[PDB]
């Protein structure tokens, strides 16, 4: 490492486009009603299953409750877009390809 | 042959950095450098883990134990066949000129070193350990 | 075949021959003498 | 293919330590450089005082909670308090002991700030500031193991 | 400090300074009463213990002992 | 210097070299308020040095254990204050002699 | 063009005047022995092969010969297995009535007494009960008769045979040059679609046309000679469409896309057979159907001689980020010029594979008959998990030792190699730390649990009662795949395993596989196992990572990779080598695999096996796992002495053999422990004391006696330790389960 004297403070390079990106590219796909859903989404559901374990907020969610499995797979793709994102945009204005 | 005083301002080879380096026995009680000339620019392997490039020229390196800075002797001499010296530095700023003591390396003779810890006896010739019972420190019959 | 004898001659070959041959000896004694705990024949 | 992350500490690549984010992050340092034990101009009774309340006050709770009388209603906070007390003083002890062994030797080199600035060193790191940072800690710890128990009997949603 | 004595056995083989990765041993001339050259080591000092030395050494004994003595940060081989 | 062209050996400089470095201290004389860093240092003026501290946590500690054998383990009912409460493992020595 | 057949024509003379010369191989083994060190030496070295040479041809063309020779045994010990199921078993007797004849496929002699051995099995005959599954492996396939098992056995040997031609032949006629093993890309190309994706579609044709419909006339009581032999199933479509209607309408469905048309024999149905307690075959069939057309479009993914496809250097050298430098740059050429690179990575990967097998095949019971003959089930699990740990501490090996003699700096800059190496002490230094709080965390409970209960203090135990440590998110994937069929995977009509929930399928009146339901014993077992993964891991990662240079030793490459020591220097460097801690990760690998199969055994034979007598199941142990799991006199107790009762009963019975190697491997254990706990300076000593007596009497040999090397002491050992600790628990194992199962 020749370069790299002082560790830049901008080590990740933020655009705060990115986030609002992979939210957006996430989320409106996650909007869209399904046959599996029963007509619904998943984004949908995840947010009906929010006010309905808010509506005993004290109480947390169950083992049985289907909101950790809204919960897991909206921010698996949500995670995964987002970083994918960060990846792809720094790649775009790096070199990388 | 006198001597080298060890040049500061030399530079050191193309390192991207490791954990292997130096600790706080550097800062408190002492230290090595090695020093050496490289006719071209090669990736050696760092005695502490990772590979480094040596510069045309001139080359110092770190380390915190002298078996680090002669393993590394070892290899550039092997493998490259430079003719690498090291010192002892201390916090203090006092550097000892250590590897080539005598300038020659010790594998060869120079004709003016003199020998210490030479039993002129033979091995099955020491004494028993009765006979050097009670001097003080314990102590084997090699003395 | 010399070099094939040699081999058959090496030290694990010659045990392995050994032992089954000792082995069998022995399997054959029980076989037809079965259960001899003392020397009475 | 530019922009690397990872860089040699202060851009000595010898000394061993890899600068990363998780070292050296503006908000890790930031907050690291803000705790009371890297206040280095600051008396080392005080960062003892704050360092000895939160872990006092800390180490009441699995005392409380999880201790041999936690299924008493009243006793399981006071014995997790006393708990909490002794082993508190228990570290005061390993902190004055500590300050007896260690500040013996007086080092002689110098220290910087990833900057190339040197400072003086911590007063801390010394028998006077050791004793009287493990006099802070007992104080500031048997407080804040006080202090527990007072939240114990006085925050409104404690269990 | 580690002992490391060298016994009238030496054949001036220098195998054991080779073998050294401390740079404890050293050949002089003409100390053995022998032929060119005996083996030296004036800087015990800085020997680990690891027997290398005596590893390499031809002679039926060792002309090169080490005998582990008082230990130090160089004697047990501390980068720290 | 020390960070000129790959230059990380100063005579000069022996902290950078060593890697004598200070990485999180911050030597800023402000952080307390003066009151209460003046009852900080004044609860503490008694015990600020290590034969005092360690006075005060022998006679705590002793006080401590002392007062829990005597009062402090009858008061956290412990089951070995409070005795068997049972004729105990007495008659029933071992399953062929059912010794006392 | 690039990738093609190139071989060098008669490289090495056949002949047998190099078996005359032991040591050949070798320029410090062909002087010939004068010590016996030269005797262990021999055989230490002979299959190190970058040892002998060092260009990577001769290498490699050894090594491909090499595995020619074992494929051969390994086709000779299944041809032998087969033979065995042929001619000295009860399989025919097996069909008829699998829930109660014991498989047996092993008769005994009658010699000195052993015929005891020869059990009563079932079926009119007398063996030895095997635990290898075969049986229900050949009623899978359909086999049905004694001779099909023969005539597999006779082309098993018709195969090794060709395996041992071809190794003969691809060394000493024509033996590939280097250039040809280095087509990495056209190797994964025919690996994936010709080993795996033509093997899987083979084997699927074999379950359309073979397996389903004899299997579904086995399950419909139909007697096997009674069956249709398969020729007449391939023959005549009639017959399978008179079971299969869909084989009516031929194989247009499949070019029409009409595909549906095949769900008679294609299934997705999911869960069990409840004739047999294994997994539908048509299930199966239709799996490997699928994995097929996976492995056959995977297979077309490298680059070999059109321009189409991927060079796997360019898909390397490409990924990199800001924290890995330059990235996987330098590895396509350590993974085309070092072969024990590769052995790293797949053996890491097969043990890893194998042990998965073992958690799959219980838990999916492949096989029909397989769930309720409880002792090959624990066999399986055993053995497969057993065969995992080992490879994977190879797989540490011999990373290990490209990172010694194959890696090369010059190569590895600021790769993720290079920074590896760079951060070691970082990597190493959390993993131990993570392995002591692990340790803590894990045992600790247990010794917390241990002491609470001798103090008198069940209420603060680490219980399902008292203090519930329950594992929720491993209760949250098994309720959410229970629940798959119903949202997340409706064309499956049940999950894939009972385990996940539900009810039990009993097979015979035994349990074959129910719902496992997950405590605070589970969840301190499986910290346990992650506790001693992660130590292991630590020994085999310090080995690999510090098997160049140490902050201790920094020219340990030079020494080697399998050296005993430096010295007792630095205060000793003894274990320093690679070698060694692989030696230490193989008595870690065993105290982990120990415990992975003490808790299968114990939680199958408490929470699943047993017997449904009434309505209502009655498990084999009583369901003691759950409340006395917690413990460490709980497992002594309720496991190790309670279910030792038949093992050490067993005289007099056909389990007479396992307990005697029960003992036997307790003694092999302990000899270890000579080996392991001693050095080579006593016994160098005392066997120079018995040479002289061998010299007084003019018996001492020429062949100079030497005691085993300081590596060869610590080899042994650990050979011994393995050996009857795993003897131990195998005959542990089998006699129990035997018995109560
Ligand atoms: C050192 C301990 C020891 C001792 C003393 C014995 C002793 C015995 N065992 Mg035990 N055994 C041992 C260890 C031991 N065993 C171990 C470790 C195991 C487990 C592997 C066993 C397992 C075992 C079994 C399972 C059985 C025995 C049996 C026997 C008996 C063998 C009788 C026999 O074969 O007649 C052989 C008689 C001879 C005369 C043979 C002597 C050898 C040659 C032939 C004599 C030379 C003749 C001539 C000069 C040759 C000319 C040249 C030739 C080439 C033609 C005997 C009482 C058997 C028995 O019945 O016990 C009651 C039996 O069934 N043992
Ligand atoms: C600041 C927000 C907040 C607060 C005050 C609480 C407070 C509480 N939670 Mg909730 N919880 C939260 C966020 C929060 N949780 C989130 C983000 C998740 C996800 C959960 C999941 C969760 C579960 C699954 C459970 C609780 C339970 C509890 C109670 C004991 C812990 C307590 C009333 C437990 C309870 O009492 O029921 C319980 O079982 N929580
Ligand atoms: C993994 C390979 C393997 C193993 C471990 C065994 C093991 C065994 N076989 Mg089998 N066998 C095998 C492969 C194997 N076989 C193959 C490939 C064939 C076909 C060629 C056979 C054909 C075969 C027959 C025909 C018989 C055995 C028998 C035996 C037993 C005694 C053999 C003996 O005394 O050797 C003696 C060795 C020397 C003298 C040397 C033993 C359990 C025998 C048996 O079980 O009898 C009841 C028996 O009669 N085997
Ligand atoms: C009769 C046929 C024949 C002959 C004369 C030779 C002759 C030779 N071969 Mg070739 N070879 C053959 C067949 C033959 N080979 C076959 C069939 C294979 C495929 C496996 C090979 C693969 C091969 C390789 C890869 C190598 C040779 C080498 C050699 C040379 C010396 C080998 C040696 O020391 O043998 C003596 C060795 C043995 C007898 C060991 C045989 C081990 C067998 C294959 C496995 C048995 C395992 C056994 C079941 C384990 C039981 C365990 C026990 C506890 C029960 C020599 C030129 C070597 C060389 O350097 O050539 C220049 C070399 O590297 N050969
Ligand atoms: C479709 C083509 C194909 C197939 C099926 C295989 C199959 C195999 N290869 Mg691979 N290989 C291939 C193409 C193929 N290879 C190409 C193109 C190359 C050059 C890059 C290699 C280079 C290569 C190496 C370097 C090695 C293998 C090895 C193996 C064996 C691994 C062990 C195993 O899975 O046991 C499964 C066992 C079976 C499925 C039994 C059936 C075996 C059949 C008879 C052989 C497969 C057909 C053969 C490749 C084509 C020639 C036929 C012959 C009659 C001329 C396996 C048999 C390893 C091995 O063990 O070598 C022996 C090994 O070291 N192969
Ligand atoms: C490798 C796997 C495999 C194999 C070998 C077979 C083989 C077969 N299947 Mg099966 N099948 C498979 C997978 C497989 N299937 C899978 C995965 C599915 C699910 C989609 C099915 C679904 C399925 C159905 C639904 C049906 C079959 C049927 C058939 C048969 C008709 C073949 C046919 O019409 O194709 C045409 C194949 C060829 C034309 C190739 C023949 C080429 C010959 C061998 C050339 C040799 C000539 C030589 C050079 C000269 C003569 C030599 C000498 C005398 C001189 C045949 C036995 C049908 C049947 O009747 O079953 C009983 C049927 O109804 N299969
Ligand atoms: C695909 C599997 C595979 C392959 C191809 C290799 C290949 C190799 N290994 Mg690796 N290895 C593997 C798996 C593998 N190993 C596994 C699973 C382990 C963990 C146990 C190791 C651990 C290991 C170490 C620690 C070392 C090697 C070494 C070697 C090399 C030489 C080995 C030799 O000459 O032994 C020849 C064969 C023997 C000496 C026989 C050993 C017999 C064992 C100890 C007894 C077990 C037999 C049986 C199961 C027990 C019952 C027997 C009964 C009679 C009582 C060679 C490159 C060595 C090397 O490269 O040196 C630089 C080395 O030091 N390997
Ligand atoms: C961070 C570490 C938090 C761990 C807390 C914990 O494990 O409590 C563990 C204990 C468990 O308490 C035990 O639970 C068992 C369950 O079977 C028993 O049945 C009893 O409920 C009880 O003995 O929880 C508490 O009683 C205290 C609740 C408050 C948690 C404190 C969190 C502190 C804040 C952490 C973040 C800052
Ligand atoms: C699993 C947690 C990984 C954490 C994670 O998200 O890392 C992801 C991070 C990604 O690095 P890069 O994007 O630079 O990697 C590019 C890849 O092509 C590999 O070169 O990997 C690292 O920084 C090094 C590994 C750190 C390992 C830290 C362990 C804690
Ligand atoms: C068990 C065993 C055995 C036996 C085995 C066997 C018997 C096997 C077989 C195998 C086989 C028997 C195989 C086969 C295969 C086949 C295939 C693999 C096919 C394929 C096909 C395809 C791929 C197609 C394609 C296409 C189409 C689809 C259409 C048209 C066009 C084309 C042609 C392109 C032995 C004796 C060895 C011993 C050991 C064990
Ligand atoms: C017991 C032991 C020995 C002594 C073991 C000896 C040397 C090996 C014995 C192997 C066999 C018994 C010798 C082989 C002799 C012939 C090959 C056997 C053929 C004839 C038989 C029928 C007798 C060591 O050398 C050793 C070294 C380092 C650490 C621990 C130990 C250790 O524990
Ligand atoms: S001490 Fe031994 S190795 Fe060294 S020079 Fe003398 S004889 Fe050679």
């Amino acid at each position: 490492e020749a370069s790299n004297k002082s560790f830049p403070r901008d080590w990740v390079k933020t655009d705060p486009l990115v986030p609002v990106l992979g939210f957006a590219g996430w989320t409106i796909p996650a909007n869209i009603g399904v046959s599996a859903f029963g007509g619904q989404s998943l984004f949908g559901l995840f947010t009906q299953s929010i006010g309905e374990n808010l509506a005993h907020f004290p109480t947390g969610p169950a083992l049985d409750d289907k909101f950790w499995l809204y919960l897991i797979t909206y921010h698996l793709g949500l995670f995964l877009t987002i970083t994918l994102g960060q990846i792809g945009v720094q790649g775009r204005k790096q070199g990388y390809w | 042959w006198t001597v080298p005083t060890l040049n500061p301002d030399t530079p050191s080879p193309i390192f991207g950095g490791s954990t292997g380096g130096l600790l706080r026995k550097a800062q408190t009680e002492e230290f090595y450098v090695i020093t050496w000339e490289a006719k071209k620019e090669q990736i050696f392997e760092m005695p502490t883990g990772g590979a480094a490039i040596m510069r045309q020229g001139p080359n110092l390196l770190k380390f915190g134990k002298k078996e680090q800075c002669l393993a590394l002797t070892t290899q550039l001499r092997n493998k490259f066949k430079l003719t690498p010296c090291f010192y002892r530095v201390f916090p203090d700023g006092k550097v000892q000129y250590l590897h080539p003591a005598d300038g020659v390396y010790p594998e060869k003779v120079n004709a003016g070193r003199v020998g210490a810890n030479q039993n002129m006896r033979r091995i099955g010739q020491n004494v028993n350990p009765i006979k050097v019972k009670f001097s003080g420190r314990m102590m084997s019959p090699a003395e | 075949m010399k070099d094939f004898t040699t081999y058959l001659s090496t030290a694990p070959v010659i045990a392995t021959i050994w032992f089954t041959f000792t082995a069998g000896l022995l399997i054959e004694i029980n076989r037809y003498f079965p259960d001899p705990l003392v020397f009475s024949f | 293919k530019k922009a690397q992350v990872i860089s040699p500490v202060n851009g000595d690549p010898f000394v061993g330590m890899l600068e990363t984010p998780v070292t050296s992050a503006p908000i890790v340092a930031t907050y690291l450089s803000n705790l009371p034990a890297y206040r280095t101009g600051v008396a080392p009774v005080l960062r003892g005082v704050e360092i000895g309340l939160a872990h006092g006050f800390l180490l009441a709770g699995p005392f409380i909670k999880l201790g041999p009388l936690r299924n008493v209603p009243e006793t399981a906070e006071i014995a997790g308090s006393l708990s909490a007390a002794g082993l508190v003083l228990i570290l005061a002890l390993c902190l004055s002991i500590y300050g007896s062994a260690q500040f013996q030797s007086t080092p002689s080199i110098g220290v910087k700030t990833l900057s190339g600035r040197s400072v003086a060193r911590d007063p801390l790191f010394s028998a006077d500031g050791w004793s009287e940072f493990a006099a802070g800690f007992l104080v500031g710890g048997e407080a804040g193991v006080a202090w527990a128990y007072v939240c114990t009997q006085i925050l409104p949603y404690y269990s | 400090a580690h002992i490391v004595k060298i016994y009238d056995t030496c054949i001036g083989c220098t195998q054991c300074v080779r073998a050294c990765p401390l740079d404890v041993l050293e050949m002089v001339p003409w100390d053995g009463c022998k032929a060119s050259q005996m083996a030296s080591a004036p800087r015990t000092e800085d020997c680990v213990g690891c027997k290398r030395c005596e590893t390499a050494c031809p002679t039926d004994f060792l002309s090169v002992r080490v005998y582990l003595g008082s230990e130090s940060t160089r004697s047990m081989g501390l980068s720290y | 210097k020390y960070g000129e062209n790959s230059r990380y050996f100063d005579l000069q400089d022996m902290e950078n070299t060593t890697g004598s470095w200070d990485m999180y201290g911050v030597d800023e004389k402000k952080r307390y308020p003066d009151n209460q860093a003046k009852f900080f240092t004044q609860a503490t003026d008694i015990i600020s040095r290590r034969e005092s501290l360690r006075a005060l946590v022998a006679l705590s500690g002793i006080a401590a254990i002392v007062t829990y054998g005597l009062k402090g383990a009858k008061d956290a009912d412990l089951p070995i204050t409070k005795g068997p409460q049972t004729t105990g493992e007495n008659g029933k020595g071992g399953s062929v002699r059912s010794r006392l | 063009k690039k990738v093609k057949i190139a071989v060098d024509r008669n490289p090495v003379e056949t002949s047998f005047e190099k078996w005359a010369k032991p040591g050949h191989f070798s320029r410090t083994l062909s002087k010939g022995p004068n010590t016996t060190t030269w005797i262990w030496n021999l055989h230490a070295d002979a299959h190190d092969f970058d040892s002998h040479t060092s260009d990577l041809e001769e290498i490699s063309r050894k090594v491909f010969s090499a595995h020619f020779g074992q494929l051969g045994i390994i086709f000779i010990w299944l041809s032998g297995m087969y033979f065995h199921g042929a001619r000295f078993s009860n399989y025919e007797a097996w069909l008829s009535d699998p829930t109660h004849i014991k498989p047996s496929a092993q008769v005994v002699w009658p010699i000195v007494g052993q015929e005891i051995l020869n059990g009563d099995v079932g079926g009119g005959f007398q063996g030895i009960q095997i635990t290898s599954g075969f049986f229900q492996l050949w009623r899978a396939s359909g086999i049905t008769s004694e001779l099909q098992l023969y005539t597999t056995a006779i082309g098993g040997l018709v195969m090794a045979a060709a395996m041992f031609f071809a190794g003969w032949f691809h060394y000493h006629k024509a033996a590939p040059k280097l250039e040809w093993f280095q087509n990495v890309e056209s190797m994964l190309n025919h690996h994936l679609g010709g080993l795996l994706g033509l093997g899987s579609l083979a084997w699927a044709g074999h379950q359309i046309h073979v397996s389903l419909p004899v299997n579904k006339l086995l399950d419909a009581g139909v007697d096997p000679k009674e069956i249709p032999l398969p020729h007449d199933l391939l023959l005549n479509r009639a017959i399978m469409a008179d079971l299969y209607p869909s084989f009516a309408k031929g194989i247009a469905p499949f070019f029409t896309l009409n595909w549906s048309e095949y769900s008679d024999f294609l299934t997705f149905k999911g869960g069990l057979n409840p004739v047999t307690g294994g997994l539908w075959l048509s299930d199966t069939a239709h799996h490997h159907v699928a994995i097929a057309v996976l492995f056959l479009v995977a297979g077309h993914m490298y680059r070999t001689n059109w321009g189409i496809g991927h060079s796997m250097k360019e898909i390397l050298e490409a990924h990199r980020g800001p924290f890995t430098g330059e990235g996987h740059v330098g590895l396509y050429e350590i993974l085309t010029t070092s072969w024990h690179a590769q052995l790293a990575i797949n053996l890491a990967l097969f043990g890893s594979l194998s042990i998965i097998v073992a958690h799959h095949m219980y838990a999916m019971p492949p096989y029909p008959y397989l769930a309720t003959d409880y002792g090959t089930q624990l066999s399986l699990f055993t053995h497969h998990t057993w065969i995992g740990g080992f490879c994977i501490v190879g797989a540490g090996a011999h990373a290990a030792i490209f990172m010694v003699r194959d890696y090369d700096p010059t190569n590895n800059y600021n790769n993720l190699l290079d920074r590896v190496i760079r951060h070691r002490d970082a990597i190493i230094s959390h993993l131990n730390w993570v392995c002591i709080f692990l340790g803590f965390h894990s045992f600790g409970l247990y010794i917390h649990n241990d002491t609470m209960s001798a103090l008198g203090r069940p209420q603060d135990m680490f219980s399902d009662t008292a203090i519930q440590l329950q594992p929720v998110f491993a209760q949250w994937i098994q309720n959410t795949h229970f629940l798959a069929p119903q949202l997340t995977a409706p064309n499956a009509l049940a999950a894939t395993s009972l385990t996940w929930g539900g009810d039990l399928v009993a097979v015979g009146g035994k349990v074959a596989m129910m719902p496992i339901s997950l405590g605070t014993s589970d969840f301190m077992v499986h910290h346990i196992h992650a506790f001693t993964i992660h130590v292991t891991v630590l020994i085999l990662l310090k080995g690999v990572l510090f098997a160049r240079s140490s902050r201790l030793i920094p020219d340990k490459a030079n020494l080697g990779f399998r050296f005993p020591c430096d010295g007792p220097g630095r205060g000793g460097t003894c274990q320093v080598s690679a070698w060694d801690h692989v030696f230490l990760g193989l008595f870690w690998m065993y105290n982990s695999l120990s415990i992975v199969i003490f808790h299968f055994s114990w939680k199958m034979q408490s929470d699943v096996w047993g017997t449904v007598t009434a309505s209502g199941v009655s498990h084999i142990t009583g369901g003691n796992f759950a409340q006395s799991a917690n413990t460490i006199n709980g497992w002594l107790r309720d496991f190790l002495w309670a279910q030792s009762s038949q093992v050490i009963q067993s005289y007099g019975s056909a389990l007479s053999a396992y307990g005697l190697i029960f003992l036997g491997a307790h003694f092999v254990w302990a000899f270890s422990l000579m080996f392991l706990f001693s050095g080579r300076g006593y016994w160098q000593e005392l066997i120079e004391s018995i040479v002289w007596a061998h010299n007084k009497l003019k018996v001492a040999p020429a062949i100079q006696p030497r005691a085993l090397s300081i590596t060869q002491g610590r080899a042994v050992g650990v050979a011994h330790y393995l050996l009857g600790g795993i003897a131990t628990t195998w005959s542990f194992f089998l006699a129990r389960i035997i018995s109560v199962g």
